[PDB]
RNA sequence: CUGGUCCACCCGUGACGCUGAGGCGCGAAAGCGUGGGGAGCAAACCGGAUUAGAUACCCGGGUAGUCCACGCCCUAAACGAUGCGCGCUAGGUCUCUGGGUCUCCUGGGGGCCGAAGCUAACGCGUUAAGCGCGCCGCCUGGGGAGUACGGCCGCAAGGCU
RNA sequence: UAGCGCCGGCCAACUCCGUGCCAGCAGCCGCGGUAAUACGGAGGGCGCGAGCGUUACCCGGAUUCACUGGGCGUAAAGGGCGUGUAGGCGGCCUGGGGCGUCCCAUGUGAAAGACCACGGCUCAACCGUGGGGGAGCGUGGGAUACGCUCAGGCUAGACGG
C-alpha cells in the first residue's frame, strides 16, 4: 500500500533554505533545489507506518497539525476520514502543555451548543445572541475536530514541523510520539517518525496524509478506497 | 565536674522522657507527664521553626545530658570512635555505654546513673574484685563487677537490688543476683538500646 | 507520597510608582529516601502558596537516583553557570557532609553517606540546579557495560 | 603542531559533541596503539587505516548512546569525557603504586609504558606504570 | 626606487618549526630644537554678546602651532577595551580580490544571522569569546596613585619601572 | 565551692522597667531620635563547667597567588606594534644508547613522637612492648611506549622556483 510512483507527486523541493540535519535523506538537487532520495523515503515509510497502525490496532488517538494554507483544508479531510482530533486554524500554545486549562475552553463551547440547541431563554437580550453566536462561531473555527480529543494523545501527525515547532515542542516534553512528514527545511532529530516529503503540495500531502488514514480504516475496523480529492 | 543540677528541666526542654533520677520519672508526677513543654518563662508559647543547626544541637545534647557528662568528656570519645575503625556511631555508643556508672545502673544497682556514679564515685562498687572509685572507667568485655563486700550490708542496694532478681537485663549483660555480681558480656550495637536519639545528626553536629 | 523539605524562601521586589510590590520565592525538594527526589522552585504572592507551587513541580522534575549502600557510585563534578558542586563516594560510618542546599537535596534521597563542597557563586538556587544534575548525571557498572 | 594526542583525542571529543558516524586523524603507530586500547574498552567502534589525498590517516568509527525522548532526544555520549593528562607543558609521570582510578572505576586512563599502551586496571595487573597519556569516560 | 601578500602549477631544500624575558626598530596628535614657510583655520590673548556671574558654549579679530628638512620626544578610548601560530567543530546571505568547467566549484580577506558549545548576563560563534596543545605579557578590593623614594631615558615638558 | 560568656542574624537561648541619636554595646551587616527580642538592671533562658571570656599570633574557612585548583570583550588584568637572543616547546617511519621514566632486590632513612594491637599507675593524661609503611637519595639488574640524545630515510608545517 506504500505504493512507489508517488515520485510524481512531491518528489521534494526548496532552495537551500535546506537544514545541515536533512542531508541524509537527499541525494542531489539537480534543478537548483534540493533532491528527496525517495528510496529511504519508503524505509521511514515502511517505518512510520509499522508505527501508525500499531497505535491504530491498540486504541490510542492522533493529532493532525497542519497550518498552511496549502495544507489548509486537506486537514479536515483525512482526519474525520479517521475521525479522530485535528488543529486546522491556529496552533494555539499550551494545546498540551496546558490541557486541562485548554479543554476547559470547550465546555463553554459544548455549552453553547446546549444553549443555542435552543430555548432556555430566547428571551435574552438581542446584544446577547449574535455577540455569543459570534462568540460561538468562533469557539467552532478552532474548536471543531480538538473538541474531539477529550484526553492527552498517545501522538501526533504534523505536515510542517518547522511550521509547528510550537506544536512540535510540547508534544516532545510531554512524551507523546510525534510523527510527521517535512521537507528540507525541517529539522528532523526531532522527529519521533518521519515521512521526509513535500510539505506544501497538496497533491503529495494528500497522498500521504489519505494513505495514513487508510492504514486507520484497514486496521481501525473495516476498509474503503476513494476519498475526496481536489486535482 | 558534671551537671548536677535541675534535671527535669533537660526532659522538658527536649521534649522526652529522660528517666533520670529512677521511680517517678514513671510516676504520674513527672513534669513532662505534667508539664511535657519547655521550661521557663515561654514553654507554652508557640515553638517555631529549628535551625537545622539547632536540631543537631539537640540530639546531642539529649543524648549528653542523658549521661551527664562534660562536653569535652563527650568529644574525646567521638574523636575516639570517629578515629577509630567502622562506623563510628555504634562504637561512640559503645564507647560511651562502656562506662563504669552506666553499666552499674544498666545492672540495675540504682535508679539514675547520677546514683550509679555516686556509689561508683564512692567506690562501693568492684570489678574483677579491684574497688574502682573510678565513675569514668571504661569497662571492656569480660570484667566481672562485684558490688563491694563491704558495702554488701547496704539496704539501698537490696531495695534496688530487691526489684530486679528477674528483671530483664541487657543482652550484652548478666546479674548473678544475691551475689551482687553481675558482668559485662559484650559490646552492643544500635539496635541494642532503641535511644530516643539520631547518632548520625550528632555526627552532622561536630561536622562543623 | 514523599516527604518535603523547604531549603529557601526569599521576598522578591518590584518597582512602581507609590511603592515597591513584593513577591516570594520557595525553594522545596522531596524525597523517598528510596532513589527518588524532585525541586521545583515557588514564587507566589505570599509565603504558602509559593511553597506548594513549587512542591508541584518539585514531583513534575525528578530523577533516579542509583544510590549503593547509602552512597554514590562514582564522584560526580558539576559546575551550574557559576556555582560548581563536588560529589563524592563515602562509606557506611561517613554520614552526609554537606551545606544545606545539597545536605537538604542529597538527605531526601536517602543518602547516608557523601562527600561534598560548595565552590564558586554557591547561590543556593544555582548550586541547588547544579546539585540536581549531578544526580542526572550518576551511574551504574551496569548503565556503564550497557553502553560497551 | 604541538601535541597530536590531545590533538587527537581532541578531533574525538569534538566529533563525538557533533554526533559524527566517523571522523579522521593523522596517524602514527602510538595514535593506533592509543586506539587500540579505545575499542577493546569500548568507548570507540574501532578504527581503519584509511588515506587522504596521499596522506595515510585514522578514520575512526564512533559509538554513542541511544535516543531519548524528553525535549533533548540527543543519545548521550559514550565517551562523557576525555581529557589529556601528561602534556609537553608538564609531562606527567606515576609509580604503580600511584596510578589514579577513573571515577571510581567507571573510567579510565591511558599509560605509555616499558610494556606498550595499558589501562589503569592493566599496568596495576602488570605492576608497572608511566606517563599518563590521558584519562577518559 | 622598494616591502609585505594572495592564486595557480604542484618543480627544488626535507622539520629547516612555533613562541619569544632581555635587546633593537616603528610609533596618530600635541610638544621640543635648528632653518624655512605662513593662504585657511586656530590654544593662549583682546573685543563684542548671553547670563545673577560667563576667565566659557554663539560672534568679530588673532600668536604659537597645523605644512616641508634634519633631530628628539615614545604617550593615548595606540579599541576588536579581544597577544601570536597550529589542529578540530552546521550553515545561510552580502561584499573585495584570485583560480577554474564559468550553472557552480575552490583559496584568502571584509561584515551580517545563526548549528551545537561557551558565557554572571548583555553577547560571541571557521576573523570564537567554542573543544584543545605550546609559548609570552598580565590581574589579586576601592581610594590614596600611576603619586613618593631610588634608577634609567630626555634640551625641556615629561616617559618607563 | 560556683563561677563565666552569651540571648537582633550569622548563632541555641524572651519578656518587663529605666532611658530617649543622651549615657552606651560593636568581630562584620548594623542597634538608640518616648513601646529597644541589639545599652543597663531584673526575672527567665542558652553553653560550657574550675573553669569562663578577651587580646595578641599562626593554619582553616580563602577556590582570595588556584601543582591538585582561578582567571584577563564590558566586573581588577593582553604588552601600541613589530624584529629577534636566551629559554620553553616541538609533525610521519626505522636503529643504536638508556639521561628522564617504570619494576625487583638491597644499605641507609637513630631512638622519641605520629598510626594499630595490647600491658602498669583503681581510669585517663602520662610512660612502657611489639608490630606495621613510605617518600628521598647510594649500589646491581631489567623493560623501551612517550621525553631526550646519536645516526638513516619521508614529505602532510615552513622556506623556495
Ligand atoms: S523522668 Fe520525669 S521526673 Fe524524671 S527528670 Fe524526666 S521529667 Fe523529671
Ligand atoms: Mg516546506
Ligand atoms: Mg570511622
Ligand atoms: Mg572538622
Ligand atoms: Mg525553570
Ligand atoms: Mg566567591
Ligand atoms: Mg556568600
Ligand atoms: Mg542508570
Ligand atoms: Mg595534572
Ligand atoms: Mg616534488
Ligand atoms: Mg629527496
Ligand atoms: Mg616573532
Ligand atoms: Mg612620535
Ligand atoms: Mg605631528
Ligand atoms: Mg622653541
Ligand atoms: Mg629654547
Ligand atoms: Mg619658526
Ligand atoms: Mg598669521
Ligand atoms: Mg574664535
Ligand atoms: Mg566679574
Ligand atoms: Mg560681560
Ligand atoms: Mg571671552
Ligand atoms: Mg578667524
Ligand atoms: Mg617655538
Ligand atoms: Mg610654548
Ligand atoms: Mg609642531
Ligand atoms: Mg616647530
Ligand atoms: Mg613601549
Ligand atoms: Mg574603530
Ligand atoms: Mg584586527
Ligand atoms: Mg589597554
Ligand atoms: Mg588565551
Ligand atoms: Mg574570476
Ligand atoms: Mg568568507
Ligand atoms: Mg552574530
Ligand atoms: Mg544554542
Ligand atoms: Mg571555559
Ligand atoms: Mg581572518
Ligand atoms: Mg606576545
Ligand atoms: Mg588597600
Ligand atoms: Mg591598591
Ligand atoms: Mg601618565
Ligand atoms: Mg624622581
Ligand atoms: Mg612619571
Ligand atoms: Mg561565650
Ligand atoms: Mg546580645
Ligand atoms: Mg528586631
Ligand atoms: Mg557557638
Ligand atoms: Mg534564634
Ligand atoms: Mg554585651
Ligand atoms: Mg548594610
Ligand atoms: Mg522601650
Ligand atoms: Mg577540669
Ligand atoms: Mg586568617
Ligand atoms: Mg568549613
Ligand atoms: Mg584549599
Ligand atoms: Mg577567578
Ligand atoms: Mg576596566
Ligand atoms: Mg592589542
Ligand atoms: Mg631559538
Ligand atoms: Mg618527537
Ligand atoms: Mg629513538
Ligand atoms: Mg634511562
Ligand atoms: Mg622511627
Ligand atoms: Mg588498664
Ligand atoms: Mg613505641
Ligand atoms: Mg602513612
Ligand atoms: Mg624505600
Ligand atoms: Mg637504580
Ligand atoms: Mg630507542
Ligand atoms: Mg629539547
Ligand atoms: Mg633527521
Ligand atoms: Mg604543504
Ligand atoms: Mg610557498
Amino acid at each position: 500500500v506504500k505504493e512507489l510512483l508517488e515520485a510524481g507527486v512531491h518528489f521534494g523541493h526548496e532552495r537551500k533554505r535546506w537544514n545541515p540535519k536533512f542531508a541524509r535523506y537527499i541525494y542531489a538537487e539537480r534543478n537548483g533545489i534540493h533532491i528527496i532520495d525517495l528510496q529511504k523515503t519508503m524505509e521511514e515509510l515502511e517505518r512510520t507506518f509499522r508505527f501508525i497502525e500499531d497505535l491504530a490496532m491498540r486504541g490510542g488517538t492522533i493529532l493532525f497539525v497542519g497550518t498552511k494554507k496549502q495544507a489548509q483544508d486537506i486537514v479536515r479531510m483525512e482526519a474525520e476520514r479517521a475521525g479522530m482530533p485535528y488543529v486546522n486554524q491556529r496552533w494555539l500554545g499550551g494545546m498540551l502543555t496546558n490541557f486541562k486549562t485548554i479543554s476547559q475552553r470547550v465546555h463553554r463551547l459544548e455549552e453553547l451548543e446546549a444553549l443555542f440547541a435552543s430555548p432556555e431563554i430566547e428571551e435574552r437580550p438581542k446584544k446577547e445572541q449574535v455577540r455569543l453566536k459570534h462568540e460561538l462561531e468562533r469557539l467552532q473555527k478552532y474548536l471543531s475536530g480538538f473538541r474531539l480529543l477529550k484526553r492527552l494523545p498517545d501522538a501526533i501527525f504534523v505536515v510542517d514541523p518547522t511550521k509547528e515547532a510550537i506544536a512540535v515542542r510540547e508534544a516532545r516534553k510531554l512524551f507523546i510520539p510525534v510523527i510527521a512528514l517535512a521537507d528540507t527545511d525541517s529539522d528532523p532529530d526531532l522527529v519521533d517518525y518521519i515521512i521526509p516529503g513535500n510539505d506544501d503540495a497538496i497533491r503529495s500531502i494528500q497522498l500521504i496524509l489519505s494513505r495514513a488514514v487508510d492504514l486507520i480504516i484497514q486496521a481501525r475496523g473495516g476498509v474503503v478506497e476513494p476519498s475526496p480529492s481536489y486535482a | 565536674g558534671r551537671y548536677i543540677g535541675p534535671v527535669c528541666r533537660l526532659c522538658r526542654r527536649e521534649g522526652v522522657k529522660l528517666y533520670l533520677k529512677g521511680e517517678r520519672c514513671y510516676s504520674p508526677k513527672c513534669a513532662m507527664e505534667r508539664r511535657p513543654y519547655p521550661p521557663g518563662q515561654h514553654g507554652q508559647k508557640r515553638a517555631r521553626r529549628p535551625s537545622d543547626y539547632a536540631v543537631r544541637l539537640r540530639e546531642k545534647q539529649k543524648l549528653r545530658r542523658i549521661y551527664g557528662i562534660s562536653e569535652r568528656q563527650f568529644r574525646n570519645l567521638f574523636e575516639e570512635a570517629s578515629k577509630k575503625k567502622g562506623v563510628t556511631g555504634s562504637v561512640f555508643l559503645g564507647l560511651l555505654e562502656s562506662r563504669l556508672d552506666n553499666v552499674v545502673y544498666r545492672l540495675g544497682f540504682a535508679v539514675s546513673r547520677r546514683q550509679a556514679r555516686q556509689l561508683v564515685r564512692h567506690g562501693h562498687i568492684t570489678v574483677n574484685g579491684r574497688r574502682v572509685d573510678l565513675p569514668s572507667y571504661r569497662v571492656r568485655p569480660g570484667d566481672e563487677i562485684a558490688v563491694a563486700e563491704k558495702s554488701r550490708n547496704l539496704e539501698l542496694i537490696r531495695q534496688n537490688l530487691e526489684a530486679m532478681k528477674g528483671r530483664k537485663v541487657g543482652p550484652w549483660l548478666s546479674l548473678d543476683v544475691e551475689g551482687m555480681k553481675g558482668k559485662f558480656l559484650r559490646l552492643p550495637d544500635r539496635e541494642d538500646l532503641a535511644l530516643p536519639v539520631n547518632e548520625q545528626l550528632v555526627i552532622e553536629f561536630y561536622s562543623r | 507520597d514523599f516527604e518535603e523539605k523547604m531549603i529557601l524562601i526569599r521576598r522578591t521586589a518590584r518597582m512602581q510608582a507609590g511603592g515597591r510590590r513584593f513577591r516570594f520565592g520557595a525553594l522545596v525538594v522531596v524525597g523517598d529516601r528510596q532513589g527518588r527526589v524532585g525541586l521545583g522552585f515557588g514564587k507566589a504572592p505570599e509565603v504558602p502558596l509559593a511553597v506548594q507551587k513549587a512542591g508541584y513541580y518539585a514531583r513534575r522534575n525528578m530523577v533516579e537516583v542509583p544510590l549503593q549502600n547509602g552512597t554514590i557510585p562514582h564522584e560526580i563534578e558539576v559546575e551550574f553557570g557559576a556555582s560548581k558542586i563536588v560529589l563524592k563516594p563515602a562509606a557506611p560510618g561517613t554520614g552526609v557532609i554537606a551545606g544545606a542546599v545539597p545536605r537538604a537535596i542529597l538527605e531526601l534521597a536517602g543518602v547516608t553517606d557523601i562527600l561534598t563542597k560548595e565552590l564558586g557563586s554557591r547561590n543556593p538556587i544555582n548550586i541547588a540546579y547544579a546539585t540536581m544534575e549531578a544526580l542526572r548525571q550518576l551511574r551504574t557498572k551496569a548503565d556503564v557495560e550497557r553502553l560497551r | 603542531l604541538t601535541d597530536p594526542i590531545a590533538d587527537m583525542l581532541t578531533r574525538i571529543r569534538n566529533a563525538t559533541r557533533v554526533y559524527k558516524e566517523s571522523t579522521d586523524v593523522p596517524a602514527s603507530r602510538f595514535k593506533e596503539e592509543i586506539l587500540r586500547i579505545l575499542a577493546r574498552e569500548g568507548f570507540i567502534k574501532g578504527y581503519e587505516r584509511v588515506d587522504v589525498d596521499g596522506k595515510p590517516y585514522l578514520r575512526v568509527y564512533l559509538k554513542y548512546g541511544p535516543r531519548r525522548q524528553g525535549p533533548d532526544p540527543r543519545p548521550e555520549q559514550v565517551i562523557h569525557h576525555i581529557r589529556r593528562i601528561s602534556k609537553p607543558g608538564r609531562r606527567v609521570y606515576v609509580g604503580v603504586k600511584e596510578i589514579p582510578r577513573v571515577r571510581r572505576g567507571l573510567g579510565i586512563a591511558i599509560l605509555s609504558t616499558s610494556k606498550g599502551v595499558l589501562t589503569d586496571r592493566e599496568a596495576r595487573k602488570l605492576g608497572v606504570g608511566g606517563e599518563l597519556i590521558c584519562e577518559v569516560w
